[PDB]
């Protein structure tokens, strides 16, 4: 998961 | 946004960027979706550092005067309390920020209309996302606000062994995963804007993509779904  | 298209100036009245202080200027970090005149819906994860916020309204491109931003600090942040930063895939990426001056409306800047409570789109269902984000992987921001079709997938799927797993939850919303439109750094906090009864309606607060890369096929861009927390949001409001 990445945070954007 | 990667794959996106320019915006029209007046299509999207309730995305502001959430900027921080940075040395003698602002720079952009997020979006947001304007919710009352003195507050802001965003994701928690925007506002983690302890930074100087302030929230442009009215803005299109971000490095030119366009005539029509106003520019208000932000003056108090409220994230959801069961926020974890460590654990973007347990949900709660959502925060309200109390403006410090209620800013006014007009054809550039409008409340973003939110879904009632409960609301679950059907799988397909025609959204845009809107940002300043990354226009590719590993990119740079956008100049002029972006906007790229992303049509939901529903927690079936988007859950599904394929895509995300048990990584999305049914707190969140998903959108896009073809592989070429998608949220990307930057585009944080913003709205989905989705089509239901011909209106368009917040239903997302755009939140993670893959650590793979942001248009990853089978990989939609997930959002905290925004009618998940209709209480918590009037909650909020009406204690502050
Ligand atoms: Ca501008």
């Amino acid at each position: 998961v990445e945070p954007i | 946004v990667v794959g996106g298209t320019e915006a029209q100036r007046n299509s999207w009245p309730s995305q502001i960027s959430l900027q921080y202080r940075s040395g003698s200027s602002w720079a952009h970090t997020c979006g947001g979706t304007l919710i009352r005149q003195n507050w802001v819906m965003t994701a928690a994860h925007c506002v983690d550092r302890e930074l100087t916020f302030r929230v442009v309204v009215g803005e299109h491109n971000l490095n030119q005067n366009n005539g029509t931003e106003q520019y208000v600090g932000v003056q108090k942040i409220v994230v959801h309390p069961y926020w974890n930063t460590d654990d973007v895939a347990a949900g709660y990426d959502i925060a309200l920020l109390r403006l410090a001056q209620s800013v006014t409306l007009n054809s550039y800047v409008q409340l973003g209309v939110l879904p009632r409570a409960g609301t679950i789109l059907a799988n397909n269902s025609p959204c845009y996302i809107t940002g300043w984000g990354l226009t590719r992987t590993n990119g740079q921001l956008a100049q002029t606000l972006q906007q790229a079709y992303l049509p939901t997938v529903d927690y079936a799927i988007c859950s599904s062994s394929s895509y995300w797993g048990s990584t999305v939850k049914n707190s969140m919303v998903c959108a896009g995963g073809d592989g070429v439109r998608s949220g990307c750094q930057g585009d944080s906090g913003g709205p989905l804007h989705c089509l239901v009864n011909g209106q368009y309606a917040v239903h997302g607060v755009t939140s993670f993509v893959s650590r793979l890369g942001c248009n990853v096929t089978r990989k939609p861009t997930v959002f905290t779904r925004v009618s998940a927390y209709i209480s918590w949001i009037n909650n909020v409001i009406a204690s502050n």
